[PDB]
């Protein structure tokens, strides 16, 4: 990486700045607000009558 | 809940007033979140990023090299290369002897020692490195300790001489050109 | 019906953002 | 990362610019080592680090509040304490070459060899001198014999003790002494912090979300949209670059003479008018600050003048 | 078409003229250093070269004797003479004799 | 003034630019206060009349 970054095949002596360097992420979180207002399904499956 | 993005959560000592969905920074970017799900205040932190410089002695002479991670802390660097997590997948071998962390980031491939010298390869914050073999990472000497003899009735008289010549070199003029622009 | 001064009051929270010591 | 960030979207399209984001990276590395330049001309300059006597008795001159302080861990002299105690979007800010602990020695070696040496430590071997004998000669420099030191050996050396002491009395007390060095530091504080903001801007777009532009725009007609925020962006990053170029011109300009002064001023005795302080030039002593140098200037004014008849010849 | 390629060369156009700006508004920066290092040769052979410098560390380290100026291309060297002592020696000194 | 003149709705547009106008203002505002200090530091060196 240092010699495409000067394009030669001979480095002199230095110090040379390449590339940076980034900490991929790991695994993604998503978050929504509660569930809530349940439909009253259970008054139409489990009706008694 | 829609605000999407990458970065590091943590608890966070900021208190939200009662109504509030996240914060900002003085330069609009954001700083905190309030999970929908817990009512806490995470922090967020960007992921860690920086420079990386590569320190070589020349192809004349070695293809060894050290490289320095700038502004990072070495406990992440191997953290995030045991996971392989770090953009350049290219990694140099740590043999923990030679990782060193500098005021200036993380150096690899270079053996710290507890001499000092003139400085070859500019580091930074007063570290340097050089080759001798192997790379050695040592910081740097300003110079040689001198203590002038001084005393209330003592002087110093030189007793001969030296005609130096020294050379200086200026630059004088650019290069002139004239362009058409269409 | 009459008028009287408002003085320096009516300030709302224009938005639902946090922001800590800053103008 | 500052154009573009996490998008692989924008990166392709970044890429059919030529070399202006690799002109950028060269403008800013050549200032950066040109930074570690300015700070090595103006302090190293001994070739030695000389230090002082374990005796601090200087025929008189009381230079406590100029040498290092032992007590302190930093090594720092009493108004070097003083005068430190007054003044991430792909952006980073790299550490000077020096730390300030290393800056301080050249400085303290600076002092030690004045004091010790004379101007004689600046043009080869440093030769002994004790001071009352060296400020005999810095009088002859300024055309008073000197038989006028030694018969106000006590009466000169207490002006000079008493001079230091309203040294610190006036950094210490009123503010905007330093505010040359403060103006450097806010001025690059401002220009990043415009640098940040404006990836809040438009430019013309849809939005200043590179991602809120991908959805909800067509991928045909999505480019258009990025396009006008890549030239926006990297229209405001040419101009962060460009002030940078020309402030570092500045600091250069300074950085020189700033290096004249220590050659001239503090390594010698000067006879340019008004050059090392208002007076006739008698010594100069070097203090570190943060991202700059402070010099004492120790000047002979005169006084108390009086009438008299004079000729040019007698016959 | 007409109107399709008037779109797109207008993009090379201010792609060039950006491109043109760019040089020269270095090459105003850089001409800016070059006179700033070409007012410092012409005082230097003024003072070192035409005469006899007082000033330290001006014309190179140790007391000024003399300067040879030696043309290159673009630019200058100056061979600085200058007088260093050497061989000090301890002696006992007094302000003054009774 | 110089880019909309009196037009409100080229106002409004200028704005999605940035901070751009701040900083020519403040750019042309140190060198208009350094050109009063390069008067006084040549002239200005006595301090009596
Ligand atoms: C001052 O130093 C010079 C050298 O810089 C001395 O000259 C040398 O003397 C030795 C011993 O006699 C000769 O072998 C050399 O050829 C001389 N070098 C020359 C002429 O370049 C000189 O003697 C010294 N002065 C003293 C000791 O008084
Ligand atoms: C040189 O000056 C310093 C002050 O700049 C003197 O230090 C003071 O010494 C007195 C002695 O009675 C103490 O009471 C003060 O607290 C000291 N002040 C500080 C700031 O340390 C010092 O004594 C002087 N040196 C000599 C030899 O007189
Ligand atoms: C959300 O629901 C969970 C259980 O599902 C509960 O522990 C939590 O307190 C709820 N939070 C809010 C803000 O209602
Ligand atoms: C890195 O973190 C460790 C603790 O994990 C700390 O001791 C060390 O000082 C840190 N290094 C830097 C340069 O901040
Ligand atoms: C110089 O004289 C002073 C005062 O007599 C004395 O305190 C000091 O130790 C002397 N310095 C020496 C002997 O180096
Ligand atoms: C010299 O004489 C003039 C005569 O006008 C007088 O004003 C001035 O004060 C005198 N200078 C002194 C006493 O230093
Ligand atoms: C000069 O004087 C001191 C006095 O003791 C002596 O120790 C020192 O070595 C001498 N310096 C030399 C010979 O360079």
């Amino acid at each position: 990486e240092t010699k495409c970054t000067l394009k030669s095949f001979t480095v002199e002596k230095g110090i040379y700045q390449t590339s940076n360097f980034r900490v991929q992420p790991t695994e993604s979180i998503v978050r929504f607000p509660n569930v809530t207002n349940l439909c009253p399904f259970h008054e139409v499956f489990n009706a008694t009558r | 809940n829609g605000l999407t993005g990458t970065g590091v959560l943590t608890k966070s000592n900021k208190k939200f007033l009662p109504f509030q969905q996240f914060g900002r920074d003085i330069v609009d970017t954001t700083d905190a979140v309030r999970d929908p799900q817990t009512l806490e205040i995470l922090d967020i932190t960007p992921c860690s990023f920086g420079g990386v410089s590569v320190i070589t002695p020349g192809t004349n002479t070695s293809n060894q090299v050290a490289v320095l991670y700038q502004g990072v802390n070495c406990t992440e660097v191997s953290v995030a290369i045991h996971a392989d997590q770090l953009t350049p997948t290219w990694r140099v071998y740590s043999t923990g002897s030679n990782v060193f962390q500098t005021r200036a980031g993380c150096l690899i491939g270079a053996e710290y020692v507890n001499n000092s010298y003139e400085c070859d390869i500019p580091i930074g914050a007063g570290v340097c490195a050089s080759y001798q073999q192997s790379i050695i990472a040592y910081t740097m000497s300003l110079g040689a300790e001198n203590s002038v003899a001084y005393s209330n009735n003592s002087i110093a008289i030189p007793t001969n001489f030296t005609i130096s010549v020294t050379t200086e070199i200026l630059p004088v003029s650019m290069t002139k050109t004239s362009v058409d622009c269409t | 019906q009459s008028y009287t001064n408002s003085f320096t009051r009516g300030v709302y929270y224009p938005d639902k953002v946090f922001r800590s010591s800053v103008l | 990362m500052y154009i573009c960030g996490d998008s692989t979207e924008c990166s392709n399209l970044l890429l059919q610019y030529g070399s202006f984001c690799t002109q950028l990276k060269r403008a800013l590395t050549g200032i950066a080592v040109e930074q570690d330049k300015n700070t090595q001309e103006v302090f190293a300059q001994v070739k030695q680090i000389y230090k002082t006597p374990p005796i601090k008795y200087f025929g008189g001159f009381n230079f406590s509040q100029i040498l290092p302080d032992p007590s302190k861990p930093s090594k720092r002299s009493p108004i070097e304490d003083l005068l430190f105690n007054k003044v991430f979007n792909g952006l980073t800010v790299l550490p000077p070459l020096l730390t300030d602990e290393m800056i301080a020695q050249y400085t303290s070696a600076l002092l030690a060899g004045t004091i010790t040496s004379g101007w004689t430590f600046g043009a080869g071997p440093a030769l002994q001198i004790p001071f009352p004998m060296q400020m005999a000669y810095r009088f002859n420099g300024i055309g008073v014999t000197q038989n006028v030191l030694y018969e106000n050996q006590k009466l000169i050396a207490n002006q000079f003790n008493s001079a230091i002491g309203k040294i610190q009395d006036s950094l210490f007390s009123t503010p905007s002494a330093l505010g040359k060095l403060q103006d450097v530091v806010n001025h690059n504080a401002q220009a990043l912090n415009t640098l940040v903001k404006q990836l809040s801007s438009k430019f013309g777009a849809i939005s200043s979300v590179l991602n809120d532009i991908l959805s909800r725009l067509d991928p045909p007609e999505a480019e258009v949209q990025i396009d006008r925020l890549i030239t926006g962006r990297l229209q405001s990053l040419q101009t962060y670059v460009t002030q940078q170029l020309i402030r570092a011109a500045e600091i250069r300009a300074s950085a020189n003479l700033a290096a004249t002064k220590m050659s001239e001023c503090v390594l010698g005795q000067s006879k340019r008018v008004d050059f090392c302080g208002k007076g006739y030039h008698l010594m100069s002593f070097p203090q570190s600050a943060p991202h700059g140098v402070v010099f004492l200037h120790v000047t002979y004014v005169p006084a108390q003048e009086k009438n008299f008849t004079t000729a040019p010849a007698i016959c």
